[PDB]
């Protein structure tokens, strides 16, 4: 509960660890029922805000997570296949020299 | 509130005035960027006195600094509080002086001045009420003295109300630091007699026995002996920062310590003041306090009052001390030593009180009189100009800037008079 | 429910991973603990230099004599430099 | 709601750029064909003259003055101001014949938009109008080559409010200096003046 | 504000010497600058507002929209510089029938009309600083016919370089003033 009234104060619901923000969600919902039902309505209003912007939040969050995945899974082949390629060009470097010191000895 | 313009010309004016910008800065908590980060609410009453407000969170200083070559000016950007320091306000020159006290007066004091003057009129209306400037220079080099006896010349024409509060360090006469040095001091004595309100005197002699005498260093450095000058030069103007149960002012302490017009030359001490591993001895109070001030080991100027006599002095003290104990202090030792005291002059001595205390000294005095002890330092430069003054060479350098030699008699007759002065108000 | 947790906290720390902060606002305050630590080291340290110091002797004079005294000197200057500085209740810094 | 994702507007950059080592100036002194000398007197740096004033061919050592101006290192910096200012302001009535070959050295040196450049130019703008009282009447047309640069930094200019100004000595403000020749120009134009200048920066108001 | 104060003499309401001369005014700023500089004519600052839209660039005394003057004085004096550009301002008063009047005058203005809500006047100035004296009083007198209540705002817009704005009790020809309050 001493959270509980934070975010009713103005949290910016990134403060809160992932594993708080389930169980704080039904102690803010009832809190908002009862400032409600008591004639107040600003007070209802502020755990509006504060529940919305939590879901808001997590839904977001649910639409950028595998964006950031795949992009990182991209980012790993890139820098796999630079070092293949490098690797290919001394390949190539060392069969041109290998050739061309062979060819001198024939031209001799 | 009552703002005060900061002006330092001269090699040794602008240390001393980095020396004692840090010690302020310290006092009441300024970062070295500028930004206000203390514990104190008080610091904050009156800090408009000496920084102007740059919108930000910036507070910079109301400092101007003169030179004539820019080796100085590099000196100080590379300073700790370098920062502090509006860059505009660095005025300098390209072609020294040399300490040639003709040089930087004529010379380049013509070009110098009419550019300065507009940094000078930019911060003296940039307050709400000035009550005066204050200059910080040598007397025995060429840049500061000259240089700083023109502005001083063209402060008085411009702003004639405000008060020229001018801090200056005389030659050293067993030892200081040029062929030349009557020469400076000869020139730059004429002019300060006649525009500036109040002048103090110190000598780097006096700091180098108070060094020995108290302090107990091994090797001194130039950063003690500007921080002990900074200290007096923050004990006088301390209580318009701060409230206290007796306050005075800059205009206060010239009414009561100045009887006639030219007799207004000051000597300066400071107390508490005890070795690094004696001050766990010593029980610091009230007459202690008082014992040290009037000492003549602490005394920072190289003349013994005991030689001469005592017009007019005056006390000053910081922290929360009772007013009666202060009061029977400055009675007993006018009563106890009516040898050195002038018999037509009765309550010579002044007293003030300031509230906060400087960081570190829970009790803290400081103490300016006015004697005819003087007479000594004008004899001594005196002395060794005569004997410069009837082997004419040296002077040709001088010659060559225009001045002519008899500006030389002009200044010598002026400082007989002035010692004349001081003679028969004795008797 | 814990299998609809078990989704939401993954991608809430999965999103969390990828975007810090600046530290300007987020630089370290000292606890009370390490401040007092640091500041009874240096009170130590200030009050065997002075012991030292006292514990000269009259008209001795050489190179070593001399060298002592001037780096005993500056010792303690430094040493009551740093307790000042740590004199404050709040330090803000970045540690290294 | 979202209808566009377009492009990033340009950043204002009209006063970083600044180049280097253009004029031809240059190569008349590297060999010491330019009658000008440097006096090292202590008080200010001044300029001496191998060939005295009377007998210079203004024709042709004018325009390399004015070609100077597009210097950025010391020497030919130096030496283009103080040779450009004195000739302009003791030569008198030769000027006028110079007005067509000194434009377009003065139109290379504006065109620079550089950030010192301009003032000098802007300077000399002033200088060369009040040569005798004659040759500002000559600018006419020349305003449609000389001014459009004007309108660049016209506008521009410091914004503080409650804040003192500190830099009024060395004054650099570009605005003040622009307005303070275009008064000139417009007080030693004369009456076709004003039609020519508030056509080409309509922003102007009159001095008359 | 000024309800309370005693009010004889000389009343200043803005004077470019100081700290911070503006910090009784409020600032508005479009399409130009306000700048506060040294001139060089009578060598001591002034304040300086120039912009290229003279209608959206002004400075107006008291700060807060909602708070009015209470000045006493009837005559308004102004020091300004003329920058040979358009030039105007407002002045807003109140009236014995418990009605609030604004006066904006123009320099670009053409006609004297004076319809209820506003009063247009045209002027002409000279180049260089002018001592522009308003009698407040005399004016709502003979223009409206009405009767003359305390001042209640003031505006001054741009193109123009003030460093005087004061009241005073009855009109003083020069020499019946302090030193300071008058023209080099
Ligand atoms: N007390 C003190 N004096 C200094 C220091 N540095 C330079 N001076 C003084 O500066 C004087 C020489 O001044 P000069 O070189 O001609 O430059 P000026 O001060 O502008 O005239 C000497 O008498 C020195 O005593 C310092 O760190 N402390």
């Amino acid at each position: 509960n001493p959270t509980r009234k934070e975010m009713a104060k103005g949290k910016k619901t990134a403060e809160v660890p992932p594993n708080v923000r389930p169980k704080v969600m039904p102690l803010l919902k009832n809190s908002r029922s009862v400032k409600v039902s008591r004639i107040n309505y600003e007070s209802s209003d502020r755990y509006d805000k504060a529940m919305d912007q939590l879901d808001e939040y997590q839904i977001d969050s649910r639409r950028l997570g595998p964006r950031f995945q795949r992009v990182e899974a991209i980012q790993r082949k890139l820098d796999e296949a630079r070092m293949h390629y490098n690797d290919v060009r001394l390949q190539v470097h060392t069969q041109r020299q290998q050739y061309e010191a062979l060819e001198a000895a024939a031209a001799e | 509130v009552r703002e005060i313009v900061h002006i330092q010309a001269g090699q040794c004016g602008n240390q001393i005035g980095a020396k004692f910008w840090e010690v302020i800065s310290d006092e009441h908590g300024i970062d070295p960027t500028g930004s206000y980060h203390g514990d104190s609410d008080l610091q904050l009453e009156r800090i408009n006195v000496y920084y102007n407000e740059a919108t930000g969170g910036k507070y910079v200083p109301r400092a101007i600094l003169v030179d004539l070559e820019p080796g100085t000016m590099d000196s100080v950007r590379a300073g700790q509080f370098g920062q502090l320091f509006r860059p505009d306000n660095f005025v300098f020159g390209q072609s020294g002086a040399g300490n040639n006290w003709a040089k930087g007066y004529y010379t380049e004091g013509q070009e110098l001045c009419e550019s300065i003057l507009d940094v000078i009129r930019k911060e003296a209306e940039s307050c709400d009420c000035l009550q005066g400037f204050q200059l910080v220079h040598s007397l025995g080099g060429g840049t500061g003295a000259g240089l700083g006896t023109l502005l001083l010349n063209k402060l008085r024409e411009e702003y004639p109300d405000r008060i020229l509060s001018t801090y200056s360090i005389v030659p050293s006469p067993k030892v200081s630091d040029t062929v030349v040095e009557p020469y400076n001091c000869t020139l730059s004595v004429h002019q300060l007699v006649e525009s500036a309100d109040e002048v103090f005197c110190i000598d780097n002699e006096a700091l180098y026995d108070i060094c020995f005498r108290t302090l107990k260093l091994t090797t001194p450095t130039y950063g003690d002996l500007n921080h002990l000058v900074s200290m007096v030069m923050s004990g006088t103007t301390c209580a318009l920062r701060f409230p206290g149960q007796l306050n005075s002012d800059l205009r206060k302490l010239a009414v009561n310590l100045v009887p006639f017009p030219r007799l207004h030359f000051f000597i300066v001490g400071f107390a508490p003041l005890t070795s690094r591993g004696s001050q766990q001895y010593r029980a610091l109070t009230v007459p202690e306090l008082t014992s040290q001030l009037f000492d003549n080991k602490n005394m920072m100027a190289a003349c013994d009052p005991r030689r001469g006599v005592y017009l007019t002095a005056s006390a000053h003290f910081r922290g929360r001390m009772s007013s009666k104990e202060v009061d029977e202090q400055m009675l007993n030792i006018q009563a106890r030593n009516t040898s050195y005291f002038v018999e037509w002059i009765p309550s010579n001595v002044k007293s003030a009180i300031c509230d906060i205390p400087p960081r570190g000294l829970k009790m803290a005095a400081t103490f300016i009189g006015n004697t005819t002890a003087f007479r000594e330092l004008f004899t001594r430069v005196d002395s060794q100009f005569q004997k410069m003054y009837a082997r004419r060479a040296f002077i040709h350098w001088y010659v060559n800037e225009g001045l002519e030699t008899v500006e030389f008699d002009e200044a010598r007759s002026n400082m007989t008079d002035l010692i004349q002065e001081y003679e028969m108000y004795e008797t | 429910k814990q299998e609809a947790a078990d989704e939401a906290e993954y991608w809430d720390n999965v999103r969390e991973s990828m975007v810090p902060e600046d530290t300007e606002t987020r630089c370290r305050l000292l606890s009370e603990e390490e401040r007092i630590e640091i500041l009874n080291g240096l009170y130590a340290n200030l009050a065997e230099n002075k012991k030292r110091y006292a514990s000269l002797s009259f008209g001795q004079d050489n190179l070593s004599f001399r060298r002592k005294k001037e780096e005993m000197e500056r010792e303690a200057a430094q040493l009551e430099a740093d307790i000042k500085t740590f004199e404050r209740p709040n330090v803000y810094i970045t540690e290294n | 709601r979202e209808v566009a994702p377009v492009k990033r507007q340009k950043r204002s950059l009209h006063k970083k750029v600044s180049p280097n080592q253009h004029t031809e100036f240059r190569r008349f002194y590297d060999r010491g064909d330019i009658p000008v000398r440097l006096v090292h007197t202590t008080f200010k740096n001044a300029i001496a003259w191998s060939v005295d004033p009377s007998v210079l061919d203004y024709q042709h050592y004018l325009p390399l003055f004015f070609d100077g101006l597009r210097e950025k290192e010391e020497p030919y910096r130096f030496f283009a101001r103080k040779g450009t200012w004195e000739l302009l302001k003791n030569g008198g009535t030769r000027v006028l014949q110079c007005i067509p070959q000194v434009v377009i050295p003065l139109k290379k040196a504006l065109d620079t938009r550089d950030m010192d450049i301009v003032p000098v130019a802007l300077r000399t703008m002033q200088k060369l109008v009040k040569s005798s009282e004659l040759a500002g009447e000559a600018l006419i047309p020349f305003y449609r080559q000389l001014l459009p640069v004007l309108n660049e930094f016209s506008l521009c200019n410091k914004n503080l409010g409650d804040r003192i100004e500190y830099g009024q000595r060395k004054k650099e403000n570009i605005g003040d200096l622009i307005q303070e020749t275009l008064e000139c120009l417009e007080l030693n134009g004369g009456p076709e003046a004003f039609i020519n200048i508030q056509y080409m920066i309509p922003t102007y108001q009159s001095a008359k | 504000m000024f309800r309370d104060k005693y009010q004889a003499g000389f009343l200043n309401l803005f004077y470019s010497v100081g700290s911070k001369p503006l910090s009784i005014w409020e600032q508005h700023v479009e399409n130009g600058y306000i700048k506060r500089l040294t001139d060089p004519d009578i060598r001591s600052c002034v304040l300086e507002i120039v912009s290229t839209t003279v209608n959206n660039t002004y400075i107006t005394c008291p700060i807060d929209p909602k708070e009015e003057l209470a000045i006493k004085l009837p005559f308004l004096v102004l020091v300004l510089k003329y920058l040979k550009k358009y030039f105007t301002f407002e002045i807003q008063v109140l009236d014995d029938m418990n009605m609030r009047r604004r006066f904006r005058a123009s320099n670009f203005q053409s006609k004297t009309r004076v319809k209820p809500f506003v009063c247009t006047l045209p002027m002409r100035l000279d180049p260089g600083w002018n001592q522009i004296q308003f009698n407040l009083s005399d004016f709502t007198r003979r223009a409206y016919g009405t009767n003359y209540i305390e001042t209640l705002r003031v505006s001054v817009f741009a193109n123009c370089r003030v460093r005087r704005i004061y009241f005073s009790d009855r009109l003083y020809t020069e020499d019946e003033v302090p030193p300071e309050y008058r023209l080099i």
